[PDB]
């Protein structure tokens, strides 16, 4: 009796929620931008390619200057690469060969990895000898790490398998906030550019808003078909994409609670594995599992260029934060940079 | 100046393409199996012969280097970890003896997965002294969880060891060929299961993916030359 | 949002028949594989039949071979499974269940403890 | 022996077109079997 | 369980309770935003040789 | 040189006949090769003794005893004599078939030349392909287009211009040596390419990575032995003009092991099928299908072996079946860089995968 009324007060909160979102609903994203001139075509080529990794690329991720990055492969290793002019800078074999995800610190002192031994591990690159080792090891997640995103020096977000979140105080090794309320498999994570929110997507289908400094979830986007693979922030914070399995992006507005814009295409069938946004936020790339990536139009759902080098799937992609270049892994053990 | 600066990175670089082409020496010359099991299978026993999310362990057989991964403390939902092991040698999957109909689901989702579509699997049926007891004994039946078990007749390929009745040889190659059925619905010559009767005691288990493996490798070569 | 609503069951007697429904909404019903699950009161989630995207490809689990029919229609976007000669040991809640991704042959975790793309099953309780 | 195997099949249809299409002697005479021959 | 379905209430209570505007007004800030850093965009503008340090 | 060896060799035989006659119509000694006694034999069937360049062995010389008076008497100059009419070995029909069989040997060599030229190019310019039996394959066909280009050479420029012989140069000589140097590297890699493929199917297959340096060794390095000391030799013993004669046993220096090691590769193979054989007796593939895939592996291994060398070692008597003996080993010889870059590069899934990609990919760009 408890358990029926409790469903059908949940249903009944549902409907209302679906209601409000339909009556703020006055216009679609088409129309208002249907004015526009129209990005055209557009062309990226291949600059750089880096080379080095023995077994397939899972995560990379820019270094706020801009010239540095960090790639992780499931060999157990993290590689440092200078994208100017491709020359490795650190290699620091990991205890674990099962690495998932990969963060660079924004002061760039730091380092952090993790994977299927439920470890984050957080690596110093200023040591004092200028060798590399291993600075903390965060325990006590129950699953599979899938993403983690500095703060600053002393705080880390980052998700699991577990069907929850955590946020981190180096130097301790305990975690100082706990999010809950996700059913399925949390894959990414995106942090918001004043760090206040981030946006998780998880294997349900669902994406959640969660406030760093009091630790509930604030509100829910739902829409996708299958599993959320990849997340990423509007440039302005006010919205934000998501990638899922179902061969499809979204793009879901904080303010608006609901979805705006959805890139798809007839041919496109498999899933989305990485996204992110340009430097003004109108081109969208999408990395996916046909060994491509492409690049929309995120105002007009137009797809605006393709980018093919990669002989196998398309695992991680990301945007220098300058904008002035993308930089793309693969199965294949290359990393490859376009401009 | 530019000159020493990039003269210095030229020495990293160097000096860890060197520590790489080491590491893809040692990489290079040891196999990585995946053990999974599908509950109660026995291959903790198994694993014995030879919080944390994975185990390792290595052992050497003639001079060839192994090491086996078992999953744990990760949730029941392995639709998304799984695709990390789509390069291993193979994949060492124990069955016990409706967990059966259970087992024989993930066989086929194995199977049948994108990534893992050219990954080999060596299929361990362990407790086949449990299963021969329990056939012996007549209480617990096959017919009422598998009606088509009343209809089978044993292969005429069979090679049941001595003293063995043939009422357990025929539940145990039926069990066998349940997953024969599924194995050979699909792989067109991209991946091969190894069915092998075991028990959690047997030190030939050891053997058997030595022999199993090697074979792998025989036909992936086989496959480079357009042979086969 | 994924919704599954299932819908029928409830108490027969021993030899008595059944017909359970499924109602998919939130996502294109004609490119999933479905499967029907079954929990029985004081045992884990049992698998009991799937059923592909088109229909053209069924099967049942060993128990209910010859007595469960699992069927789909596409237009209405819906599933329906028909039980035939209840036994006591049927007694069960049972769930309509999709494929994780769409346009994929195998189907992952839908006899797992916690799985976001399941309904809640109804009651089927076979006694006198 | 002469070179016999297939490995010397390419020379040995050389030498043959050598001896035919101009003999190293310059005079490059042939050989007598109508008389006063053996 | 009832504690979670009670804690599901709670949560689809709290984000029931909050305020939306408008899509269109959405929309419209996306795209002045997008106007606005048109011109800093080097992915969007292609920008000329000798500028980029990928040359 | 050759006249001299020529007159050496016909003294040789005049004593060792007079010796053999010293230890029916009466014996007598012809004056290029003698004859048997017989009791009134008709038609005596001997070899012909080519002790110049113009005869050959293959036809016979005739006699007839007893058919008028005892030998057979010359109308011209009422003596004996003994038919050599069928040695001339310079009719038109050999000449057009040996220009047939050279026209043929440029024709496949060129082609064998552009078919790896791009062969090699694609391997070298898609870094993906890269892998230990890529190297090989390489070396493989960077040796054949040198031995092929060699070949056309001596083909075109040596064999026709005859006083560059008759002078007799020391580049003339450099050049013969090359030529045996390259033909022994390519045998050698065509040995060690069997080699490799022999440890990679059938024993020590576990240990995928091994040192190349004994392959290149035993490659270009070891074909240096021999073929200098044959130049040795062919500078003490036997010094023809540009050391173009086949007519000496000193060839077997060079040609000899180089055969054996041939040999060694067409053992390899048949372990190899027998592996196949089992692989397909262990998946209980069906019969027709396990002779048509066995037939296959076979026949595009030949190729690449050098199997043919030691398959074709009997020329058949017979004018049809000697004719169609010559086509087919010569075209197998001539065409085997072809059918190696064929089968190797251009059949191949991955390489033909990854050009589709790469022109997908540029027709994209433009």
């Amino acid at each position: 009796s408890e358990l029926d009324q409790l469903r059908q007060e949940a249903e009944q909160l549902k409907n209302q929620i679906r209601d409000a979102r339909k009556a703020c609903a006055d216009a679609t994203l088409s129309q208002i931008t249907n004015n526009i001139d129209p990005v055209g075509r557009i062309q990226m080529r291949t600059r750089r390619t880096l080379r080095g990794h023995l077994a397939k690329i899972y995560a990379m991720h820019w270094g706020t200057d801009s010239r540095l990055l960090v790639s992780a492969s499931q060999d157990g290793k993290l590689i440092i690469w200078d994208s100017y002019t491709t020359n490795k800078v650190h290699a620091i074999p990991l205890r674990s060969s099962w690495v998932m995800t990969c963060a660079y610190a924004p002061s760039g002192n730091y380092v952090a990895c993790g994977g299927l031994d439920n470890i984050c591990s957080i690596y110093n690159l200023k040591t004092r000898e200028g060798n590399v080792r291993v600075s903390r090891e965060l325990a006590g997640h129950t699953g599979y790490l899938s993403c983690c995103r500095f703060l600053d020096d002393n705080q880390i977000v980052t998700s699991s398998g577990d069907t929850t979140c955590a946020l981190w105080d180096i130097e301790t090794g305990q975690q100082t906030t706990t999010f809950t309320g996700h059913t399925g498999d949390v894959m990414s994570l995106s942090l918001a550019p004043d760090t206040r929110l981030f946006v998780s997507g998880a294997c349900d289908a669902s994406a959640k808003l969660w406030d760093v400094r009091e630790g509930m979830c604030r509100q829910t986007f739902t829409g996708h078909e299958s599993d959320i693979n990849a997340i990423c922030f509007f440039p302005n914070g006010n919205a934000f994409a998501t990638g899922s399995d179902d061969a499809t992006c979204r793009l879901f507005d904080l303010r608006a609670d609901q979805e705006l814009m959805t890139y798809s295409h007839d041919n496109i069938i498999c899933g989305i594995t990485s996204v992110s946004f340009s430097k003004s936020g109108r081109l969208l790339l999408a990395g996916y599992d046909d060994f491509n990536c492409n690049v929309w139009d995120a105002l007009k759902a137009d797809r605006a260029g393709v980018l093919a080098g990669h002989d196998n799937r398309v695992s991680c992609l990301g945007v220098t934060d300058d904008g002035m270049a993308v930089a793309t892994g693969s199965w294949d053990s290359f990393l490859k940079i376009w401009n | 100046d530019q000159r020493n600066e990039e003269k210095a990175q030229r020495e990293a670089n160097k000096k860890i393409e060197k520590q790489l082409q080491k590491d893809k020496q040692v990489y290079r010359a040891t196999h990585r199996l995946l053990l999974l099991g599908a509950g109660e299978s026995g291959k903790n026993t198994i694993v014995k012969q030879m919080t944390s999310g994975i185990f390792e362990t290595k052992f050497q057989v003639d001079k060839v280097n192994f090491h086996m991964f078992d999953v744990g403390a990760q949730r029941d939902e392995r639709r998304k970890w799984i695709q990390c092991f789509n390069d291993v040698t193979a994949i060492i999957f124990v069955v016990a003896s409706n967990r059966l109909q259970a087992a024989l689901k993930l066989f086929d989702s194995i199977w049948n997965n994108k990534w893992l579509r050219d990954t080999s699997v060596i299929l361990f049926l362990n407790k086949q002294d449990l299963l021969a007891e329990k056939v012996l004994a007549g209480k617990s039946k096959i017919e009422d969880y598998f009606p088509e078990f009343a209809r089978y007749t044993t292969p005429e390929d069979a090679t049941p060891e001595p003293g063995e009745d043939p009422r357990v040889t025929r539940a145990k190659y039926f069990i066998r060929d349940e997953f024969l059925r599924i194995s050979t619905a699909s792989g067109d010559g991209r991946h091969y299961c190894y069915p092998h009767f075991t028990c959690s005691v047997d030190t030939e288990n050891i053997r058997r993916v030595f022999n199993d493996c090697r074979d792998i490798i025989q036909r992936m070569h086989l496959r480079q030359y357009e042979l086969l | 949002q994924v919704q599954l609503q299932e819908s029928g069951g409830g108490l027969v007697q021993p030899g008595g028949s059944l017909r359970l429904s499924c109602a998919a909404s939130g996502f294109t019903f004609s490119n999933y594989k479905m499967n029907w699950v079954r929990q029985a009161p004081g045992k884990g989630l049992e698998w009991v039949s799937d059923i592909s995207q088109s229909g053209a490809s069924i099967s049942y689990t060993g128990s209910v071979k010859g007595r469960f029919t699992i069927s789909r229609d596409n237009a209405k976007n819906t599933l329906y499974l028909q039980m035939n000669s209840l036994k006591p040991e049927d007694t069960a809640v049972y769930y309509c269940a999709r494929c994780p991704a769409p346009f994929t042959r195998d189907c992952f975790d839908v006899t797992s403890t916690t799985y976001a793309y399941r309904g809640q099953g109804t009651q089927v309780t076979v006694s006198s | 022996x002469k070179c016999n195997t297939a490995t010397c099949a390419t020379q040995r249809l050389a030498e043959f077109l050598r001896h035919s299409s101009n003999n190293f002697g310059p005079i490059l005479p042939p050989t007598n079997v109508g008389s006063n021959t053996p | 369980s009832i504690a979670q379905a009670r804690k599901l209430v709670e949560q689809l209570k709290m984000e029931a309770n909050i305020d939306r505007i408008k899509v269109s007004k959405a929309a419209a800030d996306l795209m002045a935003y997008c106007e606005a850093h048109a011109k800093e965009d080097p992915l969007l503008t292609p920008v000329p040789a000798s500028e980029n340090p990928f040359r | 040189f050759l006249y001299v060896v020529g007159r050496k060799k016909m003294m040789d035989a005049q004593y060792k006949c007079y010796d053999r006659m010293q230890q029916y119509c009466n014996r007598t000694w012809d004056g290029w090769l003698c004859w048997d006694d017989t009791p009134a034999g008709v038609l005596s069937y001997q070899f012909c003794p080519d002790y110049f360049p113009d005869f050959d062995p293959s036809e016979k010389v005739t006699k007839y005893c007893d058919e008028k008076g005892v030998w057979f008497k010359h109308p011209e100059n009422n003596r004996t004599w003994s038919n050599y009419t069928m040695c001339n070995a310079f009719t038109p029909e050999k000449l057009k078939n040996a220009y047939v069989l050279y026209y043929l040997a440029i024709v496949g060599h060129s082609l064998s030349i552009f078919t790896l030229v791009i062969s090699l190019g694609i391997f070298v310019f898609f870094r993906s392909l890269g892998c230990q039996r890529v190297t090989l394959h390489k070396n493989m066909f960077l040796t054949y287009i040198l031995n092929s280009m060699i070949i056309i050479i001596h083909l075109v420029e040596v064999v026709p211009n005859g006083e560059l012989v008759r002078r007799d140069p020391v580049s003339c000589k450099i050049l013969h040596f090359f030529h045996q140097y390259m033909m022994a590297c390519n045998y050698f890699w065509m040995l060690c390419e069997g080699i490799y493929l022999h440890t990679l199917i059938v024993v020590a297959v576990f240990t995928e990575k091994q040192r190349l340096r004994w392959y290149y060794l035993l490659g270009w390095g070891f074909p240096l032995v021999p073929t200098t000391i044959h130049a040795i030799t062919r500078a003490v013993y036997f010094n023809d003009n540009c050391w173009l004669s086949v007519e000496t046993h000193l060839l077997y220096i060079i040609h000899g092991p180089v055969m054996a090691a041939l040999v060694v590769n067409f053992f390899f193979l048949l372990n190899i099928v027998r592996v196949l054989v089992t692989k397909m007796r262990e998946t209980h593939e069906a019969e027709s299908h396990m002779y048509l895939k066995a037939v296959k592996a076979t026949m595009i291994l030949v190729p690449l072996l050098g199997i043919q060398f030691v398959v074709f070692p009997w020329r058949p008597s017979n004018k049809m079946l000697g004719k169609i003996y010559d086509y087919v080993m010569h075209s197998l010889i001539h065409f085997q860089g072809f059918f190696v870059a064929t089968i190797y590069c251009f059949c191949n899934n991955e390489v033909q995968t990854t050009v589709k990609r790469q022109w997908a990919q540029f027709k994209i760009q433009w």
